[PDB]
């Protein structure tokens, strides 16, 4: 029935669906390294007369030194994204800082959170890894679902296959990772989670915050990640 | 700001001076008062130019989305009577003098609206500070169905006559035909009689007591 | 009140796209020196004149729209997409940018789906146009997202009609070699052989304003 | 497959269902009359309820209004229905009043009336009215015209009508006789005629004429011109 | 009115005020009276202005930012709190009057120690001295005299000690007590003293 | 409103601009509380913005005016150019109309491969001074027009120019009793800026 | 800003100026203080030029929205001016409101600043002009007369009360009313001697 | 069974608003129809006076509406939603005067009456109003115009067009009416539209219409130029033109 | 409204044993002179009540439009002669309005003076909207009020409203016996407006005398 309903089991229905309506998008992969947090990303391809080249929906732009990598309805994820804009805004002028993630995370998923209480609405089937750096405790990487209940983490793998996936990050993640290592050992996860052996290079996308005390928040080209893909094949970083 | 206008045989000329103030000193020389409403209808408003350009602009944006939303060119009757209906409701708020007149299905017509809503259809008005200067020479040689060039040098001769005749004018001095084919904004008569010409002053580089400098390379 | 269902996807979402895949054929094509769009106008009769019933409209002096879907929607959908390129027009003196006009359409369509009580629009939208960052041509979904695309059909039977674009489209066409791809996309694809000045061509004429071609100067081209 | 629930929906045969259930809801009620006669317009309402509870009074139950000297109303369906779109009339003519100074003329009025009920048709969630209703006047110069409004708007001229529960049998019986130019002290001695065919000999039949060349203005029933009833011809 | 000296070391702040309760033109209602508003995350708000006033805008601000200070579990930046006040002040100005003086003053580790100057109307500032009210006009410049850089804490007791003094002589109504808040090294004393 | 006084100076160079403000913010008429409160900001990297006036106002409308364009900012890859935000400044203050927003601001850089000048001026009320040359807005215009009348050349070096608004400055500031002490000059090239804080006079 | 309306045997006459002086200078010289409204009616409105074109436009409105309701050919008289003094729930403003009409033959009746209670009346004026030739018409003015008559007696009227105004128009306006809805916008250009 | 057509914001599982193609099937069943029919400098509506399936004053009944006095239009359907399509038509009409000073044009009528009507459709507030009407009206542009909305969003236009419960045995014949005058004789406009487009106007309703096409029973309009008022045409010269079939 | 533009002169109530005799002149001042001179201020409110005026003639429509309205709707459920609104009624609401009006600032100038008959024991059970012997009431039956713009109200057997309450009352006062004659009533307001014509500034001929007997509302019109 509607959300407002409960289920005799103590869940409910629309939220429950909408965490399985994200398992049949793309996956994304977060990681936090000792120089910055570094996203990742699988560009569906429903043909190949996209653009390819100059956009790419799953990974956007929240503030300045906050960016999170969307996972789910493509549709719904550009509201979410208008409006943590301008709760990444309205903190700034309200309080003249940039926001704390973990401000931030709480200022979004309550807004989730209404729609899964009243209004009668369905809930948001979105998902994403929003991560980025902070005075208060460095990098940071939370993940939010359609229930609102956020966590902190260190790597994530949500969309299709995550179990799989999530797996890689268990051993072969180290507390240490440089940038270059870090994107060697993401883009691997990248790569397997889709069964394959080696990226086409025209799918997955990645960024990178790394902040040189002004937080540079780089995204890649096609032919910046072609370093990295080669990079894998010398040092593969394999599926075990 | 001395604004001149007219209707010739088939279009309207219209005309101001570049020359805005605040009161005891000169702005810039050079702030066309002219407007561009639509392709064939063009503005010119007098009175405080604060509240000039949220009704030209405002005027201009709402005519192109009729515009779109017929077929045709948009009609000089319409926008006047936009106007009013906003300008009634702030009648101590916004205050405009504003001439506007373009060609259309009809002929050539010209209003001319006042700050509190007034506004009537006119063959030749002035409107400015210096609107009297602008209309004297203008009842004097104002014939009926006269030719642009006829109308070109009258306008010119009605802002010129507000230039040396008033202290709130100056500078150049530009003009419009608004005929149906197209527009014309040209600057004609802009005073390069030079009575004296300046010596500016490049002052020499030793420094200038300068005790911080954060200078800073970014891309 | 468009709810979900136990797969995981939206059951009124997939019933809206079913309408577009059963309506006139849409379709518009990105070259380098301008964008291209077409439609296949259905003419009942000779009783409805061409100049009022149209499928190519415009949103300002340099943006085209297509439509795709329920022609009664064809205007309400308009009325809102012109209203935002005055509402940034009067803002920014500029002209509207096609990637900040349609995140804005976009968003609209997407209120009409979780809003209850309420439809979500039965059309798929093309809007294209000349940007300071070269040209674009995106389609808007009824679900609310919109693709980045450079050559691509919405109407009826698309499965097969992309696949001469698939195969008949080079990164670098000009904009008069693109227009006789587009009309063996909509002679040679299916029925409608009789194109003879039944056909609304829309292009971006090379940064010049937008021009919908007439019927005369299309059949320079139809006769290839 | 159970199409006529709300108002809203249209049946698949293209008709209006849940809305013509309400003309038989009208055909079970109360009668009520009117015809155009060459001296005024004489009306009629007979509230065939008298086997149930007779402690009424003789003259209370009437179901003749007026919104101003010049106009009448009557109903014919739910009573407590029709008491709201009286309500809607005299404000409409009230309202016109105030704007124009004039008594509201009459095909400004049925058209405005016959909105307010077809105005709640529409909605999802009201209920449409049940009453149908009989508005007529009497001009000086022209002669008289009735307007009846039925549910679901339907605005008709007419120049005699009957609504009720012996609407295909009353009808008849005006077709027989031109009252287009007869009078109206004759024909209220023929109405009375009427009602005996089709069920006692009781006062239950309130009614007055708008105009007997009496200012022309809307009068009573005038008990001492009812009395006389032509009880056997 | 009432004096709100302030002054900015390197590695401490210093607040000082009027420990006056001004009723009437007359009356002096209490004596020793309570004008700080000290907030848990090393900050001390001290107002200034018309009791009443003073007061509101005093809990209105000490609560909001204790819920903030809540509702996340790190403290409110200096930065941010002086102008977070500051939006408040001018938000109450176009419906409200709202005639209050207030000094900002705090510490976090990302900056040092802070002090933030404002005014009846949103004038907020950062500065390294300043005061309010009429006794302003008295103490804004001895200040001037004594403020060379790398000052002890200590030393600003005895500048305060050269400037309450000339308080109590050249001012037209002599404030004779006065009360300090020190804020060294993550302790906020309070050493209010006399004459 | 004589309050609080303050002036800000925009000067166009060759493919230079420069900016230059007081820093003297009083709390009264005749008073000084800070000789530090820049009033020029950076809204962009090519585009400064100099506000003048009131201080309830100038900062103000500088976090509105950064919020209104950091949201607009991340709505597109590319940055902000002039034209587009010129505009913007005088809808906020037309739709602030019977709004107290006592400033006067100067917005000044590149209008774009190219570089322009573009110089523009406002007044309380939102009227765009449009000006391909020097410009100027703030308690001390008087002072500052005639100042930079006499002293003014087309087209200028990049140090050349640095010279010329020191002086403008300098002499203006010297011949005004509110506008104080502090001179925090801002010469940008399209490579490189320079934010110079020159010694005037202290009184 | 004179404004003149005397009745007919059968119809009614109006008559007004242009001048719309704007403080002791005229800058819309030559304009329109008559009005139309339908083929039956014309409104002359004077006094205060700023408020005087918004309930110009609204009465426009509530006419065109009021004669559709009826059927095609019918407005009605009365009905329209008491609508007018409705609008004054201010905007001073002295209006004539005259017409013919279906149920009687022709009215006039003015509207003053506030109150609409002037009907039946015969030689309406109004204006600020209009104080000069209030005795001027009281005279000259019998009870029943001719076209040429009522047209060579507002002639005069208009006239005297130009010859001694500094609001005095330049071409003045005459506007005729009848059954047949003559309406002829007589203009004349002569003035006083 | 229990198919998708409940309520009239839910779509079919093939994509078909049910709720409004119902409602053009309840303007099919009021067997009412009219023609409309454009020409040279002029555009006529010829109405049917029926009753929408005894005493009826046949001069009150009628299909034809004036929303002013240079735009008319004529509908169709129940009575009660036609009736109050005027009136939300009526006071569009003469609110775009008092928004925007010029009278309103005859093409955006049409598209300002779909709009209430698309928002209607998309929201479950309000029933559908069925009815359908052809507005008619000269412009600015000294041109005749014609317009046909259906219960849904519609503003096609037509030279001729055919609404009401035949109008899928109509296109066949309208068509060959109006290529009895366009591709036929064609020599001039002598300004007798009204003996050259009325008269083969009224000739293709007795084409639609079996029967005899009684005077009294049928009522029109013109809306030419140098009448420009919508004017019902009176019965004596409704009778003449009956004739003229011979 | 703001300022008494457009004044009235005064009236003057008194009651005798066949009815209730009121008076006014048809002088309507535009403050400094006589602008209208045929105007009509007793108005007909009822078939047994009536209502005069003074001050603003203008502020008088906005309560003439407020009260003949409660006629008609009281006329349309008169099921019972008894059911016709009173005076009492009438004059109690009137000071209901000025009540409220007072509330707020703006009081539309007037003093109304609202006159009629208290009783239904003389046959009228039929109302004659749009257009013998007399008989003897016992003075109780006779309703008289008066209205400040204040709000003001009372009843009494004799009312003067506006500037003739310092002439008219005061010749009134002890001239005044009960049970007078209608030669007698008549006599007395003829003596009375006399005065009120040589003294008054703002008053005039025309005495539009109006008299409530127990048949009907008559009108009369002398000029002294």
């Amino acid at each position: 029935s509607r959300t407002t309903t409960f289920s005799p089991e103590g869940r409910l229905y629309q939220v429950e669906y909408a965490l399985e309506a994200i398992n049949n998008a793309s996956i994304t992969i977060g990681l936090i390294t000792k120089d910055g947090v570094i996203l990742g990303a699988d560009k569906v391809f429903i043909s190949k007369l996209i653009d390819k080249a100059n956009n790419y929906e799953k990974i956007y732009k929240i503030d300045k030194h906050i960016f999170c990598g969307v996972a789910g309805l493509n549709a719904d994820a550009n509201i979410l994204i208008n409006q943590s804009r301008l709760y990444a805004q309205r903190y700034l002028y309200n309080y003249n800082e940039v926001q704390p993630v973990s401000q931030l995370v709480v200022q979004i998923c309550d807004i989730k959170q209404s729609y899964t209480q009243y209004g009668g609405l369905r809930p948001y089937g979105v998902s994403f890894l929003i991560g980025g750096y902070d005075t208060k405790d460095g990098y940071q990487l939370y993940h939010t679902d359609p229930s609102g209940n956020y966590s902190g983490w260190f790597a994530t793998a949500i969309g299709t296959n995550n179990l799989t996936a999530s797996s890689v990050l268990k051993q072969e993640w180290k507390n240490d990772m440089t940038l270059e290592e870090g994107l060697l050992l993401a883009l691997k996860t990248l790569a397997k989670s889709t069964d394959t052996e080696i990226p086409k290079s025209e799918k997955i996308e990645l960024a990178y915050l790394t902040n040189k005390d002004g937080e540079v928040y780089q995204k890649y080209l096609t032919e910046k990640e072609i370093e990295e893909l080669i990079k894998l094949y010398t040092q593969k970083y394999i599926k075990e | 700001t001395t604004i001149c206008g007219l209707v010739c045989q088939n279009a309207v000329i219209l005309g101001a001076d570049t020359r805005a103030t605040e009161g005891p000193i000169v702005a810039d020389k050079n702030c066309s008062k002219l407007h561009y409403i639509s392709k064939n209808i063009w503005c010119a408003g007098a009175g405080v130019a604060g509240d000039l350009e949220h009704t030209t602009l405002w005027l201009q944006h709402n005519v192109e989305l009729h515009r779109l939303n017929t077929n045709t060119q948009p009609r000089v009757s319409m926008c006047v009577s936009r106007l009013t209906q906003e300008l009634f409701k702030y009648q101590g708020y916004k205050v405009c003098a504003i001439v506007l007149g373009g060609v259309d299905v009809n002929g050539p017509q010209l209003y001319g609206i006042h700050p509190h809503g007034s506004s009537c259809l006119l063959p030749f008005t002035a409107l400015g500070s210096g609107s009297l200067n602008a209309m004297a020479v203008l009842e004097a040689k104002y014939r009926d169905n006269m030719t642009i060039e006829e109308g070109k040098n009258l306008v010119c001769e009605a802002i010129c006559a507000g230039i040396f005749n008033d202290l709130g004018s100056g500078g150049n001095v530009d003009i419009c035909v608004i005929t149906k084919d197209s527009y014309q904004h040209i600057r004609p008569y802009k005073e390069p009689n030079m009575r004296l010409y300046h010596l500016p002053h490049p002052t020499i580089y030793p420094k200038g007591t300068t005790p911080i400098l954060s200078e800073k390379i970014e891309y | 009140l468009t709810t979900f269902s136990p797969t995981g996807k939206l059951v009124q979402i997939e019933y809206a796209l079913n309408r577009v895949s059963s309506s006139s054929p849409a379709l518009g094509i990105r070259a380098k020196n301008g964008v291209i769009i077409a439609t296949e106008k259905k003419s009942p009769n000779e009783l409805i004149e061409e100049n009022s019933i149209f499928k190519i409209q415009q949103i300002s002096e340099h943006i085209g729209i297509v439509y795709a879907g329920m022609p009664g929607d064809f205007r309400v959908l308009l009325k809102r997409a012109r209203k935002e390129a005055i509402r940034y027009s009067l803002q920014y003196g500029s002209e509207i940018l096609v990637k900040e006009l349609v995140k804005i359409i976009a968003s609209i369509v997407q209120e009409f789906t979780q809003t209850g009580g309420v439809r979500p629009f039965g059309l798929s939208l093309l809007i294209c146009g000349v940007d300071v960052y070269g040209y674009h041509l995106y389609q808007i979904d009824p679900s609310g997202c919109y693709f980045n695309w450079m050559a691509t059909c919405v109407g009826k039977d698309y499965q097969n009609n992309m696949s001469f674009l698939e195969k008949r489209y080079n990164k670098d066409i000009e904009i008069e070699d693109a227009i006789h791809t587009a009309i063996l996309t909509l002679k040679e694809s299916y029925e409608g052989v009789l194109n003879e000045k039944n056909i609304e061509i829309g292009v971006a004429y090379d940064n010049k304003p937008f021009k919908i071609l007439t019927q005369n100067e299309i059949k320079d081209y139809l006769i290839e | 497959a159970g199409y006529d629930l709300s108002v809203s929906t249209f049946s698949p045969d293209g008709r209006l269902y849940q809305v013509e259930y309400i003309y038989k809801s009208i055909n079970n009620n109360n009668t009520a009359l009117c015809l155009e006669c060459k001296d005024g317009i004489i009306c009629c309402c007979i509230n065939s309820n008298m086997d149930k509870n007779k402690m009424i009074k003789k003259n209370s139950y009437n179901r003749i209004y007026h919104v101003n000297n010049n106009i009448i109303i009557t109903y014919s369906g739910f009573d407590g229905d029709a008491r709201n779109i009286i309500d809607r009339a005299r404000s409409e003519a009230n309202t016109y009043y105030y704007n124009f100074h004039t008594n509201i003329p009459l095909h400004i009025l049925v058209n405005r009336i016959s909105l307010y009920i077809h105005a709640y048709t529409l909605y999802w969630h009201m209920r449409p009215f049940a009453a149908s209703i009989i508005i007529s006047s009497f001009n000086e110069k022209d002669k008289g015209d009735i307007y009846c409004i039925e549910p679901n708007g339907a605005c008709y001229k007419y120049s005699g009508i009957v609504i009720g529960k012996n609407k295909e049998m009353f009808k008849t019986e005006i077709e027989k006789k031109d009252y287009k130019d007869i009078n109206v002290r004759d024909a209220i001695e023929d109405i009375y005629k009427f009602i005996l065919t089709s069920n006692n000999l009781q006062n239950l039949v309130n009614f007055s004429w708008i105009c007997k060349e009496s200012s022309y203005e809307f009068q009573n029933i005038h008990e001492e011109i009812l009395t006389p009833a032509l009880n056997k011809a | 009115m009432d004096t709100l000296i302030g002054l900015r070391g390197n590695n401490f702040v210093v607040l000082a005020a009027d420990t006056y309760s001004i009723n009437s033109i007359i009356k002096l209602k209490n004596d020793d009276n309570t004008k700080f508003y000290d907030i848990h995350g090393n900050k001390c708000l001290l107002l200034g202005g018309s009791i009443g006033d003073r007061l509101q805008f005093g809990e209105f601000i000490r609560k909001n930012v204790h819920l903030y200070q809540y509702q996340n579990n790190t403290d409110m930046f200096v930065k941010s709190f002086a102008f977070f006040t500051r939006k408040n002040l001018a938000y109450y100005l176009r419906r409200n009057p709202f005639e209050v003086n207030c000094l900002i003053a705090g510490y976090d580790k990302k900056d040092g120690y802070q002090l933030y100057w404002c005014d009846y109307l949103s004038n907020m500032d950062s500065v390294n001295k300043g005061a309010h009210g009429y006794g302003a006009y008295l103490v804004s410049a001895i200040l001037d005299k004594y403020y060379h850089e790398n000052l002890t804490v200590d030393e600003a007791l005895d500048i305060f000690k050269l400037c309450f003094e000339e308080l109590k002589k050249r001012f037209l109504l002599t404030q004779i007590n006065y009360e300090l808040r020190i804020m060294y090294d993550n302790k906020v004393e309070t050493q209010y003293v006399t004459v | 409103y004589n309050y609080n006084g303050g002036c800000v100076l925009g000067m166009s160079g060759s493919n230079c601009v420069a900016i230059a403000c007081d820093l003297r913010l009083g709390a009264n008429t005749f008073t000084t509380v800070s000789t530090k409160f820049s009033k020029i900001f950076k809204m962009n990297n090519n585009v400064y913005v100099g506000l003048s006036g009131l201080a309830t106002d100038i900062q103000t409308l500088y976090e509105i005016l950064r919020y209104r364009v950091n949201l607009y900012e991340v709505r597109q890859d590319a940055e902000m150019d002039v034209e587009c935000f010129a505009n913007m400044l005088s809808s906020i203050l037309y739709s602030n109309r019977f709004s107290p927003y006592f400033v006067n601001p100067i917005v000044v850089g590149f209008k774009l491969v190219n570089y322009e000048p573009y110089l523009t001026a406002y007044d309380l009320i939102g009227a765009k001074c449009e000006t391909r040359d020097f410009v100027v807005n703030g308690v001390t215009s008087e002072q500052l027009f005639g100042m930079c009348e006499s002293l003014y050349v087309k087209d200028q070096d990049e140090n050349g120019l640095f010279e010329t608004i020191s002086q403008c400055l300098l002499s203006a500031l010297d011949r005004d009793c509110i506008s104080g002490w502090g001179a925090e000059v801002l010469v940008l090239t399209p490579e490189k800026i320079i934010k110079k804080k020159l010694k005037a006079r202290m009184d | 800003t004179t404004i003149i309306g005397i009745i007919y045997d059968n119809g009614v006459m109006l008559a007004c100026d242009s001048r719309t002086s704007s403080g002791t200078f005229i800058s819309n010289k030559c304009s329109r203080k008559i009005n139309r409204i339908n083929e039956n009616l014309y409104v002359c409105r004077s006094g205060a030029s700023a408020h005087s074109q918004k309930i110009i436009e609204i009465i426009k409105h509530y006419c065109v929205s009021m004669k559709n309701e009826n059927r095609k050919k019918g407005r009605f008289h009365e009905g329209e001016t008491i609508y007018d003094e409705t609008t004054y729930d201010f905007l001073s403003c002295a209006l004539i409101f005259g017409g013919y009409d279906k149920i009687k033959k022709q009215q006039l009746y003015a509207v003053n600043l506030n109150g609409s209670i002037i009907e039946k009346h015969d030689f309406a004026v109004s204006g600020s002009g209009s104080i000069y030739i209030q005795s001027y018409l009281q005279d000259k003015y019998k009870k029943f007369m001719t076209k040429k008559e009522c047209f060579n007696l507002i002639l005069n009227c208009v006239k005297y009360a130009m010859h001694n105004d500094n609001s005095s128009g330049g071409l003045i306006r005459i506007v005729n009313i009848t059954k047949s809805f003559v309406e002829e916008f007589t203009v004349v250009n002569t003035q006083m001697n | 069974q229990s198919m998708y057509d409940r309520h009239l914001t839910i779509f079919s599982p093939d994509g078909n608003l049910y709720q409004i193609e119902y409602a053009i099937k309840a303007v099919k069943n009021t067997n009412i129809t009219s023609v409309g029919v454009k020409g040279e400098n002029c555009a006529v509506i010829i109405s049917q006076k029926k009753m929408a399936t005894k005493l009826l004053d046949y001069n009150n009944i009628t299909n034809i509406y004036n929303i002013t006095d240079e735009i008319g239009c004529s509908m169709v359907g129940m009575p009660g939603d036609c009736l109050s399509m005027v009136y939300k038509a009526r006071s569009e009409a003469s609110e775009f005067l008092y928004s925007n000073g010029y009278n309103v044009n005859a093409e955006t009528l049409c598209r300002n009456i779909c709009d209430k009507i698309q928002v209607y459709t998309q929201h479950a507030y309000m029933r559908l109003h069925a009815c359908s009407g052809m507005i008619i009206g000269i412009d600015e542009n000294n041109k005749p115009e014609l317009f046909k909305f259906d219960p849904s969003g519609f503003c096609a236009g037509y030279r001729a067009c055919v609404i009401g419960n035949k109008e899928q045995e109509s296109i066949s014949v309208l068509e060959r009416l109006l290529e009895k005058r366009k591709k036929k004789i064609q020599q001039e406009t002598i300004d007798e539209d009204i003996r050259n487009t009325t008269i083969l106007a009224i000739e293709a309703l007795q084409t639609i219409l079996a029967f005899d096409l009684k005077a009294s029973e049928i009522e029109v309009a013109i809306v030419s130029t140098k009448n420009r008022n919508f004017t019902q045409i009176s019965e004596k010269e409704i009778d003449n033109y009956l004739t003229y079939i011979a | 409204t703001l300022g008494p533009v457009v004044t009235g002169t005064s009236v003057i109530a008194i009651k005798y044993k066949h009815g209730i005799m009121i008076a006014a002149d048809r002088k309507a001042s535009y403050g400094s002179y006589a602008k209208f001179q045929n105007v009509e201020r007793i108005f007909k409110i009822n078939n047994k009540t009536v209502m005069g005026f003074s001050g603003e003639l203008a502020d008088a429509q906005y309560l003439h439009e407020l009260l003949t309205r409660k006629n008609i709707n009281n006329l349309s459920e008169k099921k019972r002669k008894e059911d016709m609104y009173t005076p009492q009624h009438y004059h109690s609401y009137v000071s209901r309005v000025f009540y409220v009006r007072k509330n707020r600032i703006d009081p539309l100038f007037n003093n109304i003076i609202i006159a009629g008959i208290n009783s239904q024991k003389y046959d009228n059970n039929d109302d004659n909207v749009l257009l013998e012997e007399y008989k003897e009431i016992h003075k109780d039956d006779l309703y008289i009020g008066f209205v400040d713009m204040h709000g003001t109200n009372f009843c009494d057997d004799y009312i003067t409203t506006g500037y003739a309450r310092y002439f008219a009352l005061t010749l009134l006062r002890d001239h005044y016996k009960d049970n007078m004659t209608e030669e007698e009533a008549r006599i007395l307001i003829n003596e009375c407006l006399r005065i009120l014509y040589f003294r008054d500034a703002t008053s005039s001929n025309f005495i539009q005398i109006v008299k409530v007997t127990s048949k009907g509302v008559e009108y009369e019109e002398p000029y002294i």
